[PDB]
């Protein structure tokens, strides 16, 4: 469905989540998903910057 | 796949078939709750003739009631379906038929309606499905002459042609085959292939599957291949973070810290006393782990003094001795002790030295593998 | 082959090691802690 | 073109999403395909796709 900003913003945590789990592969899929899908909507400055 | 039997049961048979844990009535009410949701009449009657237990006749007559109602129609509909449906419809109605005297605990006629089914069945996926009940069945029963032959089954019907879910599956059922058999090389192999691709929740939870491969990885791998596959692992970090003295065994091995190692080891002692797959292998376990960790600190080391042994693993003197000369003894450390002036010199042999040891040995082999050909042929 | 009958006639690989009978490895751990 | 020189003449359209499955199967049999992967749907997705 839509608000694919808040789909990022879901997979970066999933990803930040990963991370701290130390689950490192899955935390880099999660942030690739989540840059993917970020590249194809607006992404606000502060979204921007956490996804960098 | 469906849990058939819920090796629940067998965990709660075991660990209740023990000193010290009968009648503490936690593992008891668990046991009879499991026994009268799944009507284990024929499995309530052999576990009171094993424990000598006060036979409840009332719930016990209940249970045999809805089990005999529950076989007869099962029965009635197979009929139906011989008389009536193909062989497609008839299989599906065996196939239930042994499944539900597998939940009772009909042991026997399970085995004879699983292989009839089997005999039946040319469904290769079903084939499948059968054997790996078949694998359930002889796990949950202890019966390594089954297991082992529904393993090799299992393994030809792969090769005749099978698939990643059910090949995994197998590698989770032969893991726990040599976890069972004391086979903890090839446990470890198979339980750290298949630690990523976990999908067998019928046998044991993802986190007692992880426990499991952290305590035999640790048994059977080198220093090298356990910081490369269990100490870096994401899938094994991941639930050790749930897991948190399952951590602290493992890094208190890795990061040698050994006194903390050796609380660590005592617990998992306990644990795997109480579990029911490891249960024949604790002292063996710690044994290994104890000489494990003693050849690690040994390694660094050209002489060692006792005092220091002993705070380092957080015990006394005498403990360190006596263990020390029982494993020197027995020969499975390279340390030689020296008493009047507590020492432990470290006599580990050479390259050139173990090089010419070990071609003493496989040309000893070899010569007399000759030798008996020769005396044979030359007359 | 030849046959002297003139001579009348656990899977593991077992170790003498583990036939030896002690306490076990928590409880002796214990009374080293305890008295240490 | 001339007949005699090319006595016959085999069109090769691109697959018609049965030659596709056809295709995924032959492809994927070296491969560890997870349960409930649907080479169908794959082949469903594809339209139009050559070998």
């Amino acid at each position: 469905m839509d608000d694919k900003a808040l789909l990022v913003e879901v997979q970066l945590l999933e990803s930040k989540t990963y991370h701290a789990l130390s689950n490192l592969p899955k935390a880099r899929a999660a942030l690739t998903s989540a840059r993917t899908t970020a590249n194809a909507i607006y992404c606000p400055p502060k979204l921007q910057a956490t996804l960098d | 796949l469906p849990k058939n039997p819920d090796l629940r049961i067998a965990q709660l048979r075991f660990l209740l078939s023990l000193p010290e844990h009968r009648g503490d009535a936690a593992v008891r009410d668990e046991l009879m709750a499991a026994v009268r949701d799944n009507n284990m009449a024929p499995y309530y009657e052999a576990l009171c003739k094993s424990l000598d237990w006060q036979i409840d006749v009332d719930l016990l007559n209940k249970m045999k009631k809805a089990n005999e109602d529950e076989l007869k129609r099962l029965d009635e509909e197979l009929e139906d379906a011989e008389k009536n449906l193909g062989e497609s419809e008839i299989r599906d109605a065996m196939m239930a038929k042994a499944e539900y005297l597998c939940r009772i605990g009909d042991k026997e006629g399970a085995l004879t309606a699983f292989r009839k089914t089997y005999d039946k069945t040319v469904a290769l996926g079903h084939r499948l499905d059968i054997v790996f009940y078949l694998l359930r069945i002889g796990l949950f029963y202890m019966d390594n002459d089954l297991i082992t032959r529904n393993t090799e089954k299992a393994k030809s019907l792969i090769e005749e042609g099978g698939d990643w879910d059910r090949r995994n599956r197998l590698k989770v059922y032969q893991g726990l085959y040599c976890v069972a058999i004391r086979d903890f090389k090839q446990a470890a192999e198979l339980f750290l292939d298949t630690v990523s691709t976990f999908t067998s929740y019928e046998l044991m939870d993802y986190k007692t599957f992880v426990t499991y491969t952290v305590y035999v990885s640790m048994i059977a791998l080198e220093r090298p291949d356990l910081r490369e596959k269990v100490i870096k692992g994401a899938e094994i970090l991941e639930v050790l973070h749930s897991l948190p003295a399952v951590r602290q065994y493992l890094f208190s091995l890795y990061e040698c810290r050994y006194s903390v190692f050796f609380q660590s080891l005592a617990v998992v002692e306990q644990e795997m006393k109480k579990d029911w797959l490891f249960a024949p292998h604790y002292r063996y376990y710690v044994r290994e782990m104890r000489i494990h960790a003693y050849s690690q600190l040994l390694e660094s080391y050209r002489s060692l003094t006792l005092g220091y042994m002993a705070e380092a693993f957080g015990v006394g003197v005498e403990f360190i001795d006596q263990e020390l000369s029982r494993f020197i003894a027995a020969g499975r450390l390279h340390c030689k002790i020296d008493k009047v002036n507590e020492i432990v010199e470290t006599n580990r042999p050479d390259s050139k030295n173990w090089q010419y040891q070990e071609t003493i040995k496989k040309g000893d082999l070899l010569l007399n593998r000759v030798q008996k050909l020769s005396r044979v042929i030359n007359m | 082959d030849d046959e002297f009958e003139e001579f009348p006639a656990h899977v593991w690989e077992d170790n003498w090691d583990d036939d030896n009978v002690e306490d076990d490895f928590s409880n002796q751990l214990r009374a080293e802690l305890e008295k240490h | 073109l001339r007949p005699g020189r090319i006595d016959r003449k085999i069109e090769f359209p691109p697959p018609n999403e049965e030659a596709r499955l056809d295709i995924l199967k032959i492809h994927s049999r070296k491969m560890n395909l997870t349960r409930g992967i649907n080479l169908r749907k794959i082949a469903e997705l594809m339209p139009g796709a050559s070998g």
